[PDB]
């Protein structure tokens, strides 16, 4: 009972490198589609493919192809990618095709990132900021702040662990990153965090909280040329421990 | 205008003889063809030049997908009969869904599936659920019924597209589809009075046999309306004679508006 | 042409109620459907109508009028889990979906004592950077973005303390300029004027 | 299962005359399931060039079909429609009344 299995959540591509993204349904459907979306229009069509055996294009199938492999799967093809391809792909599926009040099932989409060179591919920076004393006697709570900076694209996963566990209560991540440099159309982004607990919890010196950032980057095959350390997919963290003092 | 409906059958064979198609699709504007598919060609086609002449590739392209899924969909749909029947061999599954535009201006719409060429599930677009004939036919009744969205979307799609997209094809077509040929009539003898009538388009046409102004309907024997080959059709209604006793006979044929009368002499 | 019109944001108050307008102009119709998408996840089917009239599901209703080529998603008793983007989608008499671009629908959270502070965090040994945390402020405020290009200001974000049933805003920023202090950093944005800042 | 045999109809496009030439028709029509094969007679022989329409559909379910040939009539050559199908244990032979 998966639903909607897609492949890779994200992806940095160099302009004419191949890409495969691969789908799945568990849920007996016979219609599968490809999607892309893209800031300030709504959901465009790549291929679909109305029955088993079956495919056609969509609105926007140029720079694409598709393999509906078997009932089950529907592979996305970007033979040469190109910048414009930057987007975020969603895989979908419904019972049938041709009927009305059929809804789609979406996949979670697969963000993918297409650049001329990887020269300015970078992992965040990530530091912990420890709660001000003047926060913890005025409220009786304990703010704890990340900042994950310089990284470039956009493909992070923020995550919060305390006492090695990964918490979601008191936590509030930037839902959009910001641009270090807004004027600048490769700009490297930053991305701030909160997690907030009483000033009990803060006050135990065994208590430990950890800000991780999982940065998807590049592999062993991208050729990496530079003089600095290749950016490559890796998570980054910062910790701190709770203050008796 | 005169009446005019749009209809789109499906018929699913189960074990179907070498060459025949499992699948073929087809539909009408009025007793004319205007597309076909099947499991064979995997194409839909126009049937009509009116219709290839009005529709671009990129439509014939859309509706050949859609049919593709259509034609899965019958063959689930025909194996879950069949083995709810519990029955072997060679069994046949129909689909018919179409609408009518009226003289009056009124429409109407309907639905409705058959196995085995008999009446299986019939749809009620004013009480949104599914006449069943038998309990295998309840059984599904109860699963589609228990999709209300899909039954609105029925009406929905009978009451305004239906009949949106009859008007777009009676325009298409206007110079076949409302024209009007008149009959070709006359009487002969065979002992029976036969009085035929040849070369007329619409195909809807009345023929009756009056004995002394009044109509003997127990006592007339009425043909088919058949086709000609050509594009028109004929037809026949015979009566037989009373050698006993005189009367007058007249043979009254109604076409497209049009009333006309033939005195025996 | 076929198009879809939905506006592109709407803000409302958590506990209230919204309406997110959809009007569509196409090549027939086989019905309206809305989806909800959560940022950075996947939409979600949340409704269909395709005769006129108004269907409930929940907090949520939707309505249609065909012949205005015209419908509404309804959220009553607005949450903060309701803060989405919300797309409608028509399917066209060729059995094919036109989307709209979608709306966002940001919620004010209902802070029941608000205490606006600006605080400065303790330095990391590991960064050069200095952090200020504006915090506790009503949601009447807004947070203005940076007006020196080496000072990052990100924009209010609510947390939830679940087990103290607690919400707050706040918004970082930070710097490692010389001349960064919290007393000036969010100088930018109008804050209440009972904004606590603690002594240096 | 209900099976529905061929009604079997044989007639001229126009009303025939010798040495004029015309097309003879033969409309299968009311039968169920599909299946069927239609040859045309001359003479008891099987015509060899003769066209048909697709399979139709009508509103009861019942398929049909119309079989034709150009021709010429004469008064002495014979015509007739050989229809077989699942309903016939033997082909039945319908004459070209006239
Ligand atoms: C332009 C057009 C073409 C269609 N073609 C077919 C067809 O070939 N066969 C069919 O069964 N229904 C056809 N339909 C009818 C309808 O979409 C289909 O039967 C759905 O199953 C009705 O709910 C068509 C509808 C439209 C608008
Ligand atoms: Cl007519
Ligand atoms: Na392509």
């Amino acid at each position: 009972n998966a639903g909607v299995t897609q492949t890779p959540k994200f992806q940095v591509l160099k302009t004419g490198q191949s890409m495969t993204l691969q789908c799945a349904q568990d849920m007996n459907h016979n219609s599968m589609y490809w999607y892309r979306q893209d800031p300030g229009m709504g959901l465009r069509l790549i291929y679909y493919s109305a029955s088993e055996g079956t495919t056609d294009k969509g609105e926007v199938p140029n720079g694409y192809n598709v393999s509906r492999l078997n009932k089950r799967e529907f592979s996305l093809r970007l033979e040469s990618a190109a910048p414009s391809q930057t987007s975020v792909y969603f895989c979908a599926s419904s019972v049938w095709t041709g009927e009305g009040s059929g809804e789609l099932f979406f996949g979670e989409g697969s963000r993918l990132t297409v650049l001329e060179d990887l020269k300015n591919v970078f992992p965040p920076e990530v530091a912990v900021f420890e709660p001000s004393e003047a926060e913890i006697s005025h409220t009786q709570k304990a703010t704890l702040v990340c900042l994950a900076t310089g990284f470039y694209p956009d493909h992070v996963e923020l995550s919060w662990w305390v006492n090695g566990k990964e918490v979601h209560s008191g936590v509030c991540t930037d839902p959009q990153p910001l641009k270090e440099q807004p004027a600048l159309n490769d700009s490297r982004y930053a991305l701030s965090s909160r997690l907030r607990v009483s000033a009990t919890f803060w006050q135990n010196p065994r208590n430990h909280f950890r800000c991780q950032v999982q940065f998807y980057g590049l592999s062993e095959n991208d050729e990496w040329t530079q003089d600095r350390a290749k950016p490559v997919t890796q998570i980054v963290s910062a910790e701190a421990w709770g203050r008796a003092d | 205008m005169r009446t005019h409906s749009l209809r789109y059958f499906r018929l699913g064979v189960s074990d179907p003889i070498h060459g025949v198609p499992e699948f073929i699709s087809v539909g009408y504007v009025d007793s004319h063809p205007i597309t076909t598919y099947d499991s064979v060609t995997r194409q839909k086609e126009p049937r009509a030049p009116w219709m290839a002449e009005n529709l671009a590739p990129d439509h014939w392209e859309r509706y050949t997908q859609l049919l593709r899924g259509w034609q899965q969909m019958f063959k689930v749909e025909l194996k879950r009969l069949q083995r709810h029947y519990n029955h072997s061999g060679s069994h046949t599954y129909q689909r018919m869904i179409g609408c009518e535009l009226l003289e009056d201006g009124s429409t109407t719409g309907f639905l409705q599936y058959a196995y085995d060429g008999q009446d299986f599930l019939i749809f009620n677009k004013d009480t949104l659920s599914w006449l069943a004939v038998d309990n295998v036919a309840h059984t599904i009744k109860q699963a589609w019924e228990a999709n209300q969205h899909e039954l609105l979307y029925q009406k929905n799609w009978l009451e305004e597209e239906c009949i949106a997209w009859l008007k777009r094809f009676l325009e298409y077509g206007k110079d076949t589809l409302q024209r009007t040929e008149p009959p070709l009539v006359r009487v002969n003898r065979k002992t029976a009075l036969f009085c035929k009538a040849h070369g007329f388009y619409p195909p809807e046409i009345y023929m009756t046999w009056m004995k002394n102004g009044e109509e003997i309907v127990q006592e007339i024997d009425y043909g088919d309306i058949l086709p000609s080959g050509d594009g028109t059709y004929q037809a026949w209604a015979s009566i037989e004679l009373d050698p006993q006793s005189s009367n007058l006979y007249s043979c009254h044929v109604e076409h497209s508006g049009v009333h006309m009368v033939l005195q025996v002499p | 042409g076929q198009n879809i019109d939905q506006p592109t944001e709407m803000t409302a108050t958590e506990g209230a109620i919204v309406q997110i307008n959809c009007t569509y102009q196409t090549s027939g119709f086989n019905g309206l459907f809305w989806y909800q998408q959560h940022a950075g996840e996947a939409p979600t089917f949340l409704s269909y109508n395709v005769l006129d009239g108004l269907e409930e599901k929940g907090r949520f209703s939707s309505f249609l009028s065909r012949s205005k080529g015209y419908s509404y998603l309804l959220l009553k008793e607005l949450q903060m889990k309701d803060s989405a983007s919300y797309l409608c989608a028509v399917k066209d008499s060729n059995y094919q979906l036109i989307w709209g671009a979608g709306t966002k629908l940001i919620i004010k959270p209902d802070i029941q004592n608000p205490d606006p502070a600006v605080y400065q965090l303790r330095d990391s040994k590991s960064s050069d950077k200095s952090v200020c945390l504006f915090t506790d402020f009503d949601s009447q405020t807004n947070v203005s973005q940076s007006k020196d290009s080496d000072v990052y200001i990100t924009d209010k974000c609510v947390l939830d303390m679940r087990s103290m049933d607690f919400k707050s805003n706040s918004a970082v920023a930070w710097s490692n300029k010389s001349d960064f202090a919290c007393a000036n950093a969010f100088n930018n944005s109008i804050i209440p004027e009972d904004t606590f800042f603690p002594s240096p | 299962m209900i099976q529905r045999t061929p009604k079997i109809q044989v007639y001229s496009r126009h009303p025939a005359e010798n040495g004029k030439s015309n097309f003879l028709n033969c409309y299968v029509s009311g039968f169920h399931p599909s299946d069927i094969e239609v040859d045309l007679l001359k003479n008891g022989e099987r015509i060899e060039k003769v066209e048909h329409s697709d399979l139709s559909f009508s509103k009861d379910w019942s398929f049909y079909l119309l079989y034709y040939t150009e021709f010429t009539p004469t008064e002495k050559d014979e015509y007739a429609c050989r229809v077989n199908h699942v309903t016939l244990s033997q082909p039945k032979i319908v004459k070209w009344d006239r």
